[PDB]
RNA sequence: GAAACAUCUCAGUAUCGGGAGGAACAGAAAACGCAAUGUGAUGUCGUUAGUAACCGCGAGUGAACGCGAUACAGCCCAAAC
RNA sequence: AACAUAGGUGACCGCAAAUCCGCAAGGACUCGUACGGUCACUGAAUCCUGCCCAGUGCAGGUAUCUGAACACCUCGUACAA
C-alpha cells in the first residue's frame, strides 16, 4: 500500500530531511507541565485523575453480584417457551443467572413486567423491581 | 534436659555465666580467625542444631570484626541522590553470622556445615561456633540423621556459599505464606532482588 | 481592613435555619501542619533526596495571606469557612 | 527516560567477587483468609492483571491469594523416658 | 620578565605529636625529635617595610541568649505514634 510504497520517494512519512526525529523532546509524554513550548497545550482528559478507578473493600471481602434484569425473565416467559424444567403455574423464579458466585442472587426491576405475571424468589430486589412485580402477580423471595 | 545452658545464654550477664565471659574470649580474643574446638561452646544448642559426639564431626569458632560498615567510596558521578553512594553509615545485609559460616568450610574445603550461632562477643568481634560435618567419613554417612548432609555432596556441596543453612535462610527469608513475596518463591534469585 | 465584625444573615452549613446574624472570629489555634502526607513519608524512604524533600514547599508566600476568619451564625454558633481574600492586615 | 533535573527511571540491568549440578535453587505451614461447616508441601506454565499497591501522586513502577494445568511424596533430628 | 633558589617571614606540633595515605588490616614522614619537619607567603645583597581588626578568615573567652539526639519529667495512648 501507500506504506509499501517507501521507494521512490526520498524521505518517508512526513517529507523532510532532517525531518522528524527524536521529537519533540522528553520521552513519551512530554512532561505533565510547562516548558519551553516542548509539549502543553490546555489539556483535560484526566482532570481528577490517578487512572482507574479503585475501592480498597472493592476486592476480596466486597460485595458480589450477580444481578438480573426484569427483561429476560419476562422475554423468558410467558411470551416464549424456554427453561420447560423450573416451569409451574403460569410461571416461577429461581435461578438462571449465569454465575451463581455468591453474595448474589438479587433481580432489579427495569423493562415492562410482570406481564408475566411471574413471582420470582432470589435474594434482595430492587424497589424499581418490586414494582412491576408485585402488580400482577410476583412476590417474596429467598426469606 | 538442656535446658538452663540455653537459660544461662540468655543474659550473658547473669552470673556465673558472665565470670566465664570474663575469662574467655581473653584467650579468644589473642586468638585469630580459624581455631577449632573439642566441644561446642553451649552443649545445648550444638546437639539442637546438630552436633552430637561422633567421628566427622568439628566444630570451630570464628570471630568476625565490630560492627559492619568497611566499605570503599564510589568513583565519581557521586552527585546525585546519591544512590548506591553513602559510606559509613551503610550496614552490609550478610550478618556476621554469615559471613562466620564461611570463613569456615573455606577453612576446611572437605566439609559443610549446620550451623550454629554465636557466643557473644564485646568490644568488638562476635564470636560463632560453627559445627560442619565432613562428607566422606564413615558414622557420618550411616546415622540416618547426619546423613544427607552428604549425598556426598550431589546436590548440597558448598552449602553456606549457596546459601542454604540455619541462618542463611533467614536473613534472605523468613516466614512462609505472606511476607514471602519478593522473598522465596525460591529467593531473591527471581523475583528480581528486593 | 478592620470589617466586616458584623451582624449578617447568610448561614449555609450543617446547622442552619433563617439566616441570622453571625460574626467575624479570624479564628487561630490548633496544631500546625505535619498531619498530613510530609512527617509520615520522611518516616520512612529517607536517603538522599526521595519525593520533593529537597524543593521548597506549599508555594511561596507572598505579601498578604489571604484570610481565615470563620463566621459563626450567633444562635446555632456553628459554621462554616468563605473564601478568603488577601488582606494586608486584619484589625 | 522524566523532553532540564535531585527522588524516581534505565536497573538490582552491565560489569565484578565466591560457588554447585546435570540441572540448580524450593519444599511438607508459627501457610492461605474467594472468612469458611473452606484450601492443604514446593517449583513451573496459563490466567487472575496492568488489577491491589508504589510514585515531583509527574514520568514511570507493579504483585499476590485464588483458579485451570503440569508433576506429585512425604519424612529425619533436638528433648522428655 | 614565568618556575626554582639561597635569604627573609608567618603558622602547627612534645612524638601515643603536627601533617598526610588506607574500606580495613595498616602505612609515609621516621634508623627522624623543635639547631626537628610539616604547611604556607615573599624571593640574593643594601636601605626599608607606615596606617586599618569594620567585613571575611583563623584563634582565645564568654554572665546571658541560641543550640541535637539518648536518658528524665508532663500530656496523650490499657501500649504506641
Amino acid at each position: 500500500t501507500k506504506t509499501r510504497k517507501h521507494r521512490g520517494h526520498v524521505s518517508a512519512g512526513k517529507g523532510r530531511i532532517g525531518k522528524h526525529r527524536k521529537h519533540p523532546g522528553g520521552r513519551g509524554m512530554a512532561g505533565g507541565e510547562h516548558h519551553h513550548r516542548i509539549n502543553m497545550d490546555k489539556y483535560h482528559p484526566g482532570y481528577f485523575g490517578k487512572v482507574g478507578m479503585r475501592y480498597f473493600h472493592k476486592q476480596q471481602a466486597h460485595f458480589w453480584k450477580p444481578v438480573l434484569n426484569l427483561d429476560k425473565l419476562w422475554t423468558l416467559i410467558p411470551e416464549d417457551k424456554r427453561d420447560q424444567y423450573l416451569k409451574s403455574a403460569s410461571k416461577e423464579t429461581a435461578p438462571v443467572i449465569d454465575t451463581l458466585a455468591a453474595g448474589y442472587g438479587k433481580i432489579l426491576g427495569k423493562g415492562r413486567i410482570p406481564n408475566v405475571p411471574v413471582i420470582v424468589k432470589a435474594r434482595f430486589v430492587s424497589k424499581l423491581a418490586e414494582e412491576k412485580i408485585r402488580a400482577a402477580g410476583g412476590v417474596v423471595e429467598l426469606i | 534436659a538442656y535446658k538452663y545452658l540455653e537459660e544461662l545464654q540468655r543474659k550473658k550477664q547473669s552470673d556465673v555465666l558472665r565470670f566465664l565471659q570474663r575469662v574467655r574470649v581473653w584467650e579468644y580474643r589473642q586468638k585469630n580467625v580459624i581455631h577449632r574446638a573439642a566441644r561446642p561452646t553451649r552443649p545445648d544448642k550444638a546437639r539442637r542444631l546438630g552436633y552430637k559426639a561422633k567421628q566427622g564431626f568439628v566444630i570451630y569458632r570464628v570471630r568476625v570484626r565490630r560492627g559492619n560498615r568497611k566499605r570503599p567510596v564510589p568513583k565519581g558521578a557521586t552527585y546525585g541522590k546519591p544512590t548506591n553512594q553513602g559510606v559509613n553509615e551503610l550496614k552490609y545485609q550478610r550478618s556476621l553470622r554469615a559471613t562466620a559460616e564461611e570463613r569456615v568450610g573455606r577453612r576446611a574445603a572437605n566439609l559443610r556445615v549446620l550451623n550454629s550461632y554465636w557466643v557473644n562477643q564485646d568490644s568488638t568481634y562476635k564470636y560463632f561456633e560453627v559445627i560442619l560435618v565432613d562428607p566422606q567419613h564413615k558414622a557420618i554417612r550411616r546415622d540416618a540423621r547426619y546423613n544427607w548432609i552428604c549425598d556426598p555432596v550431589h546436590k548440597h556441596r558448598e552449602a553456606r556459599g549457596l546459601t542454604a543453612t540455619g541462618k542463611k535462610s533467614r536473613g534472605i527469608n523468613k516466614g512462609h505464606k505472606f511476607n514471602n513475596t519478593k522473598a522465596g518463591r525460591r529467593k531473591t534469585w527471581k523475583r528480581q532482588n528486593t | 481592613v478592620n470589617v466586616p465584625k458584623t451582624r449578617k444573615t447568610y448561614c449555609k452549613g450543617k446547622t442552619c435555619r433563617k439566616h441570622t446574624q453571625h460574626k467575624v472570629t479570624q479564628y487561630k489555634a490548633g496544631k500546625a501542619s505535619l498531619f498530613a502526607q510530609g512527617k509520615r513519608r520522611y518516616d520512612r524512604k529517607q536517603s538522599g533526596f526521595g519525593g520533593q524533600t529537597k524543593p521548597v514547599f506549599h508555594k511561596k508566600a507572598k505579601t498578604t495571606k489571604k484570610v481565615v476568619l470563620r463566621l459563626e451564625c450567633v444562635k446555632c454558633k456553628t459554621r462554616a469557612q468563605l473564601t478568603l481574600k488577601r488582606c494586608k492586615h486584619f484589625e
